[PDB]
RNA sequence: AAGUCCCGGCUAAGUGCCAACGAAAAGGCGUCUCCAGCCUUAGACAGCGGGAAGGUGGGCCCAGCAGCAGCCAUCCUCUAAG
RNA sequence: CAGCCUGGGGCCUCGUGAACGCCCUGAGCCGGUGCACAGUCCGGCAUCUCCCUACACCGAGAGAAGACCCCGUGGAGCUUCA
RNA sequence: UUUGCUACAUCGAUGUCGGCUCUUCCCACCCUGGAGGUGCAGCUGCCUCCAAGGGUAGGGCUGCCCGCCCGUUAAAGGGGAGCGUGAGCUGGGUUUAGACCGUCGCGAGACAGGUCGGACUCUAAGGGUAGGGAGUGCGGACCGCUUGAGGGGAAGGAACCCC
RNA sequence: GUAACCGCUGAAAGCAUCUAAGCGGGAACCCCUCCCCUAAAAGAGGCGGUCAGGCGCCGGGGCCUUCCCCUAGAAGAG
């Protein structure tokens, strides 16, 4: 939303159908890909994704009120190993998403555990509510 | 229904085959641009590369003034002795083939070395007295002045070789008069590469690309897997098809040698030409090549060929921007490339 | 046997240079540059222009290959493809020469003219020779 | 039908020496002089008179004729030139965004446009004279081709405005030309 | 327009009359003349000025 | 294999250089020749300025339509002109 | 969305040692013609020869009187209210 | 491009749908470029013309094609090449032999109505193709370096953001 | 250099007219600059150097294999 003309994105981390949690106090507890914003791609290639991503996906596991229900997200976390610009390696013990409101701003009003700094420049509403930024 | 796709391996470069001698040369050369005789390449070897910290330089980059990290590579730099001066003009049926030659180590240069790989002259006739002044009777009558220089891999115990390699270096500058003159100095002597180059410059790169030989269709082309079932059936590795019929059976991927090209590079800025080994040289001993001994050039990015081969470099032909100096460092990797 | 193409027709020109092909007897082109083909900018260009391949060029003029583009390629197959399919046909074409300007060693002799080749014959709307190589991708 | 023979004669104005030879005309006039090349009139014969300018031919057709007068009005353009200045002139309107324009020596530049940060440039055709007073642009020369050539120059520069907006009547236009001076 | 002509009726000099312009090739011609300059169909229709203050 | 054969005229697209074969209706004053009809030295067309008009902008209904809002007539002040 | 390594093949070398396609050895490609998709014909484009390996795109490749449709006053089989 | 007829060619075989991979072509342009008109304030529009250089996805249901739809993207153009391609493949559809079911038949059984399984052969003589090698001529033997006719290209293309 | 087109000088046809000749711009369009293989390009290139010395002979000079390895690779090659 503000950050994406500059380093927006990193080493492939996820595809479609990928499986992730929800980190936050939306209700929401776990999803999986459906869809990515933004991307085009090529022949058999599976569409990308990774930190700081315009994402789409679903309810798996959550409240009712929520279940089998469609929301936009951003990534957070993610397993791969990546170079940071300043040439650190930085890693996620699991892969974890903020569900976010159409016009932008999360959802949820908690956060749950840490997140790269890059989301934060991209969606500013995320850092209003972040509690630590690794 | 045949869904869009591009054309897969790269018919911009056949045919492909494998160069006829180990170091290359190149066909055109950069403008001048406005300045006084100097060279425009120079001649090293592929010693190894690591990893450096510098501030950045490129006042438009997004990491401006910061410690980013970069992989860098590293070319030792032996002396350059000169051999002659070659004369190219319009001749008869308006070409450029070479006029004359200019030779001269009788006067200084009692080193074999040359003698390992050419019978060059004796002392007989060393009268290019008759030569030299043809040039002069020739003069404003000439278009491009090259360089004949030989590498001194000698002074690099790294390279296990004693005879040279002697190749060519078109020269540019001021008027063609000065030009001239500006060679006849070079000759008989030697020239480091702060004779030619300066820290900050950007750098053209001609050479012969790591051989790997005859290789699979899978490889060469970057072809794709059959899926799933072919794993399982009746062969994997090849193209199905091989054309709509014998209706030029086409430039489509086909086995074949892959590496050891004469390939090409572009925009690269160099980064350091010091001159104490101590200050480079990794723990241990560099992987596969030794322990450089003379100066070296701080070349980030990836430089193609294999260890242990001849380079022949050459200045901007279409620069993105153009540097300046010294993008100074903070940290250089002297940690083993083992382990 | 030394010809002049100045200020010629290249089709009308090339007639006669066969008949003397067909005697057998050797001969030479000089200042072909100077030749014309009537017809304006844009069609002389694309009624050749169609045959275009590739573009680049890397060798001294001696090849004659598949698609010519020098100012002495033009002229040879327009000679060329007018001349007998037999087998004498390639040997006769062993006994042609191309020059652009004028050789050294042939400046004193005579040389001759095709009348019925004169620009004189035409109306008007031709371009010269060296212009198409230009166009045609002759640097010179 | 067929013009039979058609003849037109130029008397040449005083103050004036006029040069012929290899089918190339020359004019020479107190304002300037110029060289007007007509190689390219075939069919068409050309004859000096000490006095006078004598045009002939036979048998023209409807093209050739046209051609004929056609010839005539350049020369006495040729020579009008000579004699009195061309002064087009170009006026600029602009809405939000002043204009500003100056001269480069062959070349002209002209930005401050209606927002864009980019420069527009026109190429003026050698020996012509072209300022700029205020809100006003003046193309001063003797050869009539080369003002308008060249005051067409700047008006393809100042057309870009014409792109998925209805024209807003901003930037540099015609206005007039030809004092009698 | 942004097109202007020498010494004639042009607009942009304090006035709309606009050109003409042809319904067939969809090009611009002269004010008077009868028809196109490329496909001559004759049947041009003037270019919409503005609608100036009312019906 | 023999004509760069001749006269006259037309084509600017390589139209074309095609017997057996390969483009319709329409558009073209693009060009080249031919039939009508109407004005022209009692001054033709075009071109350039003026008179280019008035009771009256008559007007009917109509604030006003002051030809040209919806139907429409119509006389001399007149003359090298309305 | 591919990658590395190992065994046996496949590579090479000694020894042994076949069969398939064969009017031909004359077959490069492209338009054309023709049984309406050529190796020879026509018109161009090219085209030095010899050798080894990989590919099966073509050779309308080879394998098999098509397993389908129909004909023969041709068989066999089955059934019944022939 | 399909689809209707034609039986001129193929019945001592030109092996049949789709799909996979892979190459190329064409333009009646989906987007990207250029120009214009508009019942074009600007964005979004709508339409014409030129332009084939490049690109033109990923999924679900259906074997397909078609079709319906999901979420992005510049859009997710359409056609050819023996409905391109089996001596490259899958056998899912479909062309046998076993059965079941529905309609008809006293019966042998028929169906174009549905459903389960059902064999996919070949060591490249010749060419093409991709490399790698010897020789003759170009010219006595050589060693070395170079000129640089043509050949191929997309060697780049696209989008988003900052101001 | 061009497409479409947009211009200008301009007659035909007094004016007018971007076009008829005449002249200027004007695209992922065609070409040249980039890279890649090139002296089997038949016009088959050019330049440097050596091939000695002595009396067909002596002689040696060059090259290749053999030799040791790998920058390289199926051998060949390099």
């Amino acid at each position: 939303m503000n950050v994406l003309g500059s380093r927006k994105g990193f080493t492939p981390a996820l595809q479609h159908n990928s499986s992730v949690v929800v980190a936050d106090n939306s209700g929401a507890k776990e999803a999986v890909i459906i869809g990515i914003y933004g991307y085009r791609g090529v022949l058999r290639r599976v569409p990308f994704a990774n930190i700081a991503d315009l994402v789409m996906v679903s309810v798996r596991k959550g409240s009712p009120d929520v279940r089998k229900q469609k929301f936009k997200a951003v990534i957070v976390r993610q397993r791969m190993p990546f170079r940071r610009p300043d040439g650190t390696w930085i890693s996620f013990e699991d892969n974890a998403v903020v569900i976010i409101n159409p016009d932008g701003t999360p959802k949820g009003t908690e956060v749950r555990g840490p997140i790269a700094r890059e989301a934060a420049e991209r969606w500013p509403k995320i850092a209003s509510v972040a509690t630590m930024v690794i | 229904r045949k869904l869009s796709s591009p054309r897969r391996g790269s018919a911009g470069l056949r045919p492909r085959k494998r160069a006829d001698e180990i170091l290359p040369t190149p066909k055109n050369w950069p403008l001048v641009n406005l300045k006084e005789p100097k060279l425009l390449g120079f001649i090293g070897y592929k010693a190894g590369m690591t990893h450096v910290y510098m501030i950045d330089d490129k006042p438009t980059s997004p990491n401006y003034g910061k410690e980013v990290y970069t992989p860098v590579t590293i070319v030792e730099s032996p002396p350059i002795l000169g051999l002659a001066l070659r004369a190219y003009h319009i001749d008869s049926k308006g070409e450029l083939s070479v006029l004359v030659d200019y030779w001269a180590n009788f006067e200084e240069g009692s080193l074999k070395y040359l003698k390992r790989k050419i019978t060059s002259l004796k002392v007989d006739s060393s009268k290019m007295k008759e030569k030299l002044d043809l040039i002069q009777k020739n003069l404003n009558n000439i278009t491009y002045m090259r360089l004949l220089v030989s590498t001194q891999p000698w002074l690099v115990p790294s390279l296990g070789k004693k005879r040279p390699e002697i190749v060519e270096i078109q020269i540019g500058g001021g008027s063609i008069q000065d030009q001239l003159n500006y060679g006849l100095s070079l000759l008989g002597k030697q020239i480091p590469v702060r004779d030619v180059f300066r820290e900050g410059q950007l750098t053209d790169i001609i050479g012969v690309t790591k051989g790997k030989g005859f290789q699979g269709v899978i490889k060469r082309y970057s072809v794709v897997e059959f899926p799933r079932w072919h794993k399982h059936r009746k062969g994997s590795r090849k193209i199905g098809a091989r054309g709509p019929s014998i209706s030029t059976p086409s430039y489509v991927p086909q086995p074949g040698q892959l590496g050891f090209h004469r390939r090409t590079e572009y925009n690269k800025r160099i980064i350091k030409i010091g001159d104490n080994v101590n200050e480079i040289n990794p723990a241990g001993g560099i992987v596969n090549y030794g322990l450089v001994k003379n100066t070296y050039l701080v070349i980030e990015g990836s430089v193609l060929g294999s260890r242990k081969r001849p380079l022949f470099l050459r200045y901007p032909i279409r620069p993105s921007w153009s540097p300046e100096s010294a993008p100074k460092i903070t940290y250089v990797n002297l940690a083993s490339q083992q382990g | 046997v030394i010809v002049d193409a100045t200020n010629q027709i290249l089709g009308r020109m090339s007639t006669h240079i066969a008949k003397l092909l067909k005697s057998g007897k050797k001969v030479y082109v000089v200042n072909a540059e100077k030749a014309i083909i009537s017809g304006p900018r844009s069609r002389v260009l694309e009624g050749y222009s169609l045959l275009f391949t590739v573009k680049t060029m890397q060798n001294p003029y001696r090849q004659g290959i598949r698609r010519p583009r020098n100012p002495i390629n033009i002229v040879k197959r327009t000679v060329r493809g007018m001349l007998p399919k037999n087998k004498l046909g390639k040997q006769i074409y062993r006994n042609l020469k191309a020059y652009i300007g004028i050789p050294k060693e042939l400046e004193g002799k005579s040389m001759i003219r095709f009348d019925d080749a004169d620009v004189s014959r035409l109306k008007g709307k031709y371009i010269t020779v060296a212009e198409l190589s230009r166009l045609l991708g002759g640097l010179k | 039908l067929k013009a039979a023979y058609i003849r037109e004669e130029i008397q040449i104005p005083d103050k004036v020496k006029v040069s012929l030879e290899n089918n190339v005309l020359k004019v020479k006039g107190p304002k300037g002089e110029v060289i007007k090349d007509f190689s390219y009139a075939k069919g068409i014969r050309i004859q000096l008179n000490e006095g006078k300018i004598i045009l002939e031919t036979t048998f023209a057709d409807r093209r050739k004729k046209a051609l004929l007068y056609s010839i005539i009005a350049h020369i006495k353009n040729m020579i009008t030139g000579t004699i009195n200045g061309y002064r087009y002139y170009l006026k600029v309107i602009s809405t939000h965004f002043p204009i500003s324009v100056k001269v480069s020596g062959d070349e002209v530049q002209v930005s401050n446009l209606i927002g864009e940060k980019n420069i527009r440039r026109a190429k003026i055709l050698p020996g012509v004279k072209v300022t700029v007073k205020g809100e006003d642009i003046v193309v001063e020369g003797s050869d009539i081709y080369n003002v308008a050539q060249t005051a067409a120059n700047i008006e393809s520069s100042t057309k870009i405005v014409g792109y998925d907006r209805r024209i807003f009547s901003d930037g540099i236009y015609i206005y007039k030309k030809e004092v009698i001076g | 327009m942004p097109l202007t002509d020498p010494v004639k009726l042009q607009i942009v000099q304090q006035r709309v009359f606009l050109k003409k312009i042809c319904r067939d090739c969809g090009a611009l011609n002269s004010i008077r003349a009868t028809k196109c300059r490329r496909c001559h169909s004759s049947n041009l229709r003037a270019k919409k000025k503005e609608l100036p203050a009312k019906k």
